[PDB]
């Protein structure tokens, strides 16, 4: 026979190795496919469709869960409030685990590629106003004022004339990959703080509501790449599966 | 090597060994407007722009995957028209509502006739929504379009008990039922990752209408219309509509419905469920 | 920046654990030194998750059986694996006619062995496996009995599993056994959300109604992260 | 003379000892039956002195998992292998969820078999690994409490390494593990002077103040050999 | 076989066989004056020739390299010139001072407000080093350039306590630091190989100046300029100056640096530290 | 099947054989590099900088390291006293043990090539003189006057114009490579001795100091070649790496 | 020897698995066979009466 | 591969594999009247024909066999 040289690694099996076994079934001809709609042959795909971005969490919203998707407008008695704000990191514990991006980013380690976060107005028709959306590279703190928080990136947008606005969120990162940033010595992967401003006022005619609701959507764009599979936090078992 | 294999079916080609001589056994590999249809039109000037459900026009079943020796009938008129169904009064409370297709033309017209008298049933829809405001209303609607989607359970709320949702609530018929928790949609599922599926905006200060255009999706190229469901349609205030006292509180909710390339097969007797 | 990472192929291909399947010398059920395992993929819940990002799905699998006493050793046991197609006959017995492997697949591997590696091609009728079906697979009327029928695939039970130790004689030594899969020429499509409740059920997706867990993180203020 | 064996090639290739693991059956430790292991390459003297020759190093990484009983002997037990990327979750016992291997890699091995082989791509986010950082990874003030953070380069925890003997029942025999590396597909960069002195903390290159051992030996006269 | 490789990236060629689909997984195989810089300007007519560190000038980052997609700033003339620092007092004791680059121009003119408002940050950098004396003087200096200088610590001198320097010495500042035991140098290395790093001898019976261009040397191409210090620089009294009595005893040493090549990224708000 | 025939040395694991191992993260897509300055291919690039030889070291110096690093030099009154000698094997316990060249050479065993040692002169400008810097092939010992040391190879040079001296060290070997030489039965493969000798005198003039220090450097050639890998003394463990 | 990795699945028998096995008589010739009627090499034409 | 082998001395051709430099150890393989003498004489007229044994005359020693 022909000789043959053991080395370590034999007898063991590795999950992630690919082989080739044995077929139970010799020659088995399976059904033919037809066409299915809606192949998926990426999971780039699923991340790049917006999807809503809860921006308001509280604990007293516990209750009623439907109160997350969407967070309050009004009108203002002084100037430059700071309407809403959050964390732009996709793989981290927040308002980004309620989007597909983060739950399939969550799959994933390192990531890489710009964001982008979309804004939907659902107010009345005839109320009018601006917003000022602007996003502060690492670094920075929640802005105290509105002079603080638009030395970075910033949008003006209109509520009577536009129905949506889309603020893209550039790489700005000293590593081409990402960690996921968690608490404490893991805030070095920290992507950003996207805050929300009142720019004018909330102005509204005679007749219509003075309270109304932002809808937030999130999601990727081209570039958004992601690599090293990992097993995510968002699945448990306590007990059997009756 | 014969051509067993499963990936053998698609447009891609892939690089694998095989040591043996069933395809299967081996490795991976490296991987590389107005809307007239039949005898009734529509003319929507307000609505925003028809949105394709996974860019795919309903069409008839090809010969290639086709596995009925039976000839179809194609009654082009008196089976593919705009369907108006019930209204719904919208309130501040209201969690929304679903309806299972196609169950809910199996009692209205011809379509519903024929669909008794034939076994196999192949046929795309067309999704309309229309909900009426004025300048002084502000309000969002979400209408999605999931497949295939299953009715949970709270199973009374401890999560012991064994308990299925029964055929009212899974066969809501033409009357449809309404969403008890719409955050899990029932499904124990997300409500913000609706939108992975085909979705259309409804907005009172822009678009007060929704057109969705949805082909036949399933693993088979006909199936019995009674039992299977092919996909619902979800109509969810997410954002409750404001008004203030003295406006109009009665908001109706109407939802029109086509279906697009209709074929039978297996003409039979009468049964209705 | 490539994206063969992130691609269907690579996240869906590997070993994950679909099944747990013990035999006792002492206890109430498998003690009579056989078992038979009606296969259901679903027990298990990560790789469920995984799953039902997709509604249709074609694929191939490839398994690994590895073999155990319930503390982790060893002994020289021999062990016979069998696939029993729909209609087949079940087995009643460890000598039972069924285990005689006339046309039935069967696989012999011992305790001291590495584990036993079989590919499984795509045996659904259907082009595709159905993970949620809406609709019953019976004709007539449905009652509140008769209710169990609801999200059943006639096309998703391909068979019944089962397991013997060889010999006529009952074996001293417990065996447990831990079934694996590798998902392989893999086809999708409908994408659908991720589900963030915790699972009850195998055979339908049943949520607990008492506590609703938010899919995101809460906190005291909107304005103070 | 050929310059082959001074070349960096065959100089950092070969296996070294990066860890040592036990799983004792009595003791305050790892006695639950499984083992967290944080993964830490500098916790071994004498291959640090080696990688402390260059400050950035790229490289591709192969292992050799060794298993042995602390008297040297061998049982039939079965052990399970698995790596934990950042964010992954960590076991909490030895039939926690995370073991049961849906997308994260895992090794299975006897004792009785050869030691287990893999190969670790290269998996920091940066172009290179850097042994020594200057500065701190988090922003704002540092007091003398977080003065921790010093030396430390957030690229260079890549994961944590874990193992558990398989079954519910604990196993009645200690086991003990033996890590190695072999590096290949290596690049190198910026030189550095040898330590001579006796290393303390893995963490950071304290040195013991007291004595300071010179670098050379002494001699009585500097006119006398 | 697809390039995943680590190997892939440099310009020599391995040969390698390989049984699997991953490149990572094979085997290893056969191995085969005067400077004018912006509005400042200097000349030195008693310094030996300028020492290149490392052979390599300091240039723009190339697109090739670059991850950020944000425009970068090149103030030419308010960032690169010639910043001269405080003056260090010699003495026969004198045990050596340390800087950590790019802490010390944090404070100090435009490249130190642009610095605070960027969170990116390259730079290539210029080492000058100042020591006047007479023929009547002899004494030896030796100026080195160590990249990612870690301070040590003497752990209580028992090396059972664990401690970590401070931020005064871990980021001197402007003002500098001084070594302790410049023999281990605070790293427990020898300093009798600290001329493997890029060096200059300052030599008073022949030179007293010392000129290093030290280009950006990190595993990314920007990097946050607060946290990180890039390397750090080295004015050692390896032999003391000796002089008898009623010589000027006082003998300075002066320290001139200059940034070549600055790009900053990331404009954000006020960050001090 | 194909007919195996399996050969002794099986199910063994040797640590310098390169093998194959299965990976265990498929298609993994590492970052790509950057350009880093500094890139160093072989060991000898090291080895060929000059690095401080420490020419004194005294059991009185141990207390102050720094005095190591040279020699003093002064008035003589006499004729041809030696100022200092040391041994030219780089892989002996001795003054070599400071240079980077020793420290790298300690990992090999046989070493070829020939090295040089330069000298640094730091006095002052106006102070003048000449020395004397011998090496005797091996078999010599240290010679007693300058008539002796004189016999070998020798250079002269002087203080004033010139501030460093070069010795070549030359190969003069039986064989063409060289094992550690060690006490004892060992000391076949000494390479010589290194001798610096006063030839005329230190002349100084007045108001300058009369006492000088003297820097030696160390390194190797391009002909320097090294082989057969191993451990060396350097590091030691008396106790685990907390 | 050529180095060779062991892979699980090994030291088991598939029954229907097709592998090549030992001859007990080598060069063994047969009886040279005749026409029979009546081949039937499908069982598809047993269904087809 | 050296011809060491025993059936390399004969007329028949066989083929054989083998993964060793020795042809010995390799495998088997495919198989494919008046008589008168010097100053004497006799005549036999009622004799048998003469049987030649082995059909092979004797004859004297080649020099290829010949130690
Ligand atoms: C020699 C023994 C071979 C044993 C073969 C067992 C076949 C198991 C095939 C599993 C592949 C998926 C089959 C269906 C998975 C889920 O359980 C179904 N969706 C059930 O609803
Ligand atoms: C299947 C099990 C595989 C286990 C894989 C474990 C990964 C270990 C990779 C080691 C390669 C070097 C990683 C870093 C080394 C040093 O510890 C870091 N410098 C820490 O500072």
């Amino acid at each position: 026979g022909i000789p043959t040289e053991l080395k370590p690694g034999t007898n063991q099996f590795l999950t992630t190795d690919d082989g080739v076994s044995a077929p139970i079934l010799p020659g088995f001809h399976p059904t033919p496919p037809i066409h299915i709609p809606g192949e998926v042959r990426n999971l780039l795909e699923i991340c790049r469709v917006e999807t809503i971005l809860e921006v308001n969490n509280l604990k007293t919203n516990e209750t009623t869960p439907m109160q997350r998707l969407c967070f309050p407008v009004s009108v203002q008695s002084k100037t430059g409030e700071l309407c809403a704000a959050f964390r732009a990191d996709p793989g981290r514990d927040g308002p980004w685990q309620s989007t597909i991006l983060g739950q399939l980013c969550r799959y994933y380690t390192q990531w890489s590629g710009s964001l982008e976060v979309t804004f939907m107005f659902a107010g009345s028709f005839m109320a009018t106003g601006k917003m000022l959306i602007a996003y502060t590279p690492p670094g920075g703190s929640v802005p105290a004022d509105r002079i603080t928080a638009m030395l970075g990136t910033h949008v003006i947008w209109d509520f009577g004339l536009q129905s949506s606005v889309t603020l893209v969120v550039p790489w700005i990162s000293n590593t081409h990959y990402r960690a996921h940033a968690r608490a404490g010595y893991f805030d070095y992967y920290t992507t950003g703080i996207i805050t929300i401003w009142y720019q004018t006022n909330y102005v509204v005619p005679i007749g219509a509501p003075t309270t109304a609701y932002i809808v937030a959507l999130a999601a990727a764009q081209d570039n958004f790449t992601m690599k090293l599979c990992k097993d995510t936090e968002d699945i448990e078992q306590t007990a059997n599966i009756q | 090597e014969n051509s067993n294999s499963a990936s053998e079916g698609s447009t891609i080609n892939y690089t694998t060994i095989n040591y043996y001589k069933d395809a299967y056994a081996a490795s991976a590999g490296r991987q590389d407007a107005q809307l007239t249809i039949g005898n009734s039109t529509i003319t929507t000037q307000e609505a925003a722009n028809i949105v394709i459900a996974y860019g795919e026009w309903p069409e008839y079943c090809p010969d290639t995957d086709a596995t009925a020796v039976d000839k179809p009938t194609r009654p082009d008129v008196s089976v593919n028209r705009f369907f108006t169904l019930d209204t719904k009064s919208w309130a501040k409370d209201s969690k929304g509502w679903y309806w299972k297709f196609p169950d809910v033309l199996t009692e209205v017209g011809v379509f519903g006739q024929n669909a008794q008298f034939h076994y196999l049933y192949r046929s795309g829809f067309c999704v309309h929504v229309q909900c009426n405001a004025s300048k002084f209303h502000q309000g969002a609607l979400l209408v999605a379009v999931l497949p295939e989607y299953v009715l949970g359970t709270i199973a009374g709320g401890t999560g012991n008990e064994n308990s299925h949702p029964p055929y009212a609530t899974t066969q809501p018929g033409q009357v449809g039922a309404v969403l008890t928790h719409p955050y899990v949609l029932d499904a124990g599922i997300p409500l913000s990752q609706l939108t992975v599926c085909p979705h259309q905006w409804i907005n009172l200060r822009t678009n007060n209408c929704a057109t969705i255009i949805v082909p036949y999706m399933n693993t088979v190229p006909f199936d019995s219309a009674l039992n299977h469901c092919n996909f619902g349609l979800l109509v969810i205030p997410v954002v409750p509509l404001d008004f203030n006292a003295g406006a109009t509180s009665e908001i109706p909710i109407t939802v029109t419905i086509a279906p697009m390339c209709a074929e039978f097969a297996g003409l039979r007797q009468a049964v209705k469920q | 920046h490539s994206t063969q990472e992130t691609a269907i192929g690579n996240f869906f291909s590997r070993a994950g654990l679909v099944s747990i399947i013990t035999m006792p010398t002492m206890g109430t059920q498998n003690t009579d030194g056989y078992a038979n395992w009606d296969i259901d993929l679903m027990g298990y819940a990560q790789l469920r998750r995984k799953c039902e990002l997709f509604t249709y799905m074609r694929f191939d699998a490839e398994f690994t059986f590895v073999v155990a006493k319930p503390n982790g050793e060893l002994v020289p046991q021999l062990l016979q694996y069998m696939y029993v197609p729909p209609g087949a006959p079940k087995p009643t017995s460890r000598d039972s006619f069924a285990w005689q492997t006339a046309t039935n697949p069967s696989v012999f591997v011992k305790m001291t062995d590495p584990p036993a590696q079989v590919s499984v091609p795509f045996m659904s009728p259907a082009s595709a496996y159905q993970w949620f079906y809406d609709g019953y697979p019976t004709f007539g009327e449905h009652l509140q009995a008769n209710d169990l029928d609801y999200g059943q695939c006639p096309n998703n039970m391909m068979g019944t599993f089962s397991i013997r130790t060889v010999g006529t004689k009952k074996s001293p030594h417990s065996i447990t056994l831990r079934v694996y899969m590798r998902i392989k020429h893999v086809r999708a499509w409908i994408p659908r959300p991720l589900r963030n409740q915790p699972y009850l059920f195998k055979t339908n997706p049943n949520y607990k109604g008492n506590d609703i867990k938010c899919t995101s993180t809460s906190r005291d203020k909107i304005t103070t992260l």
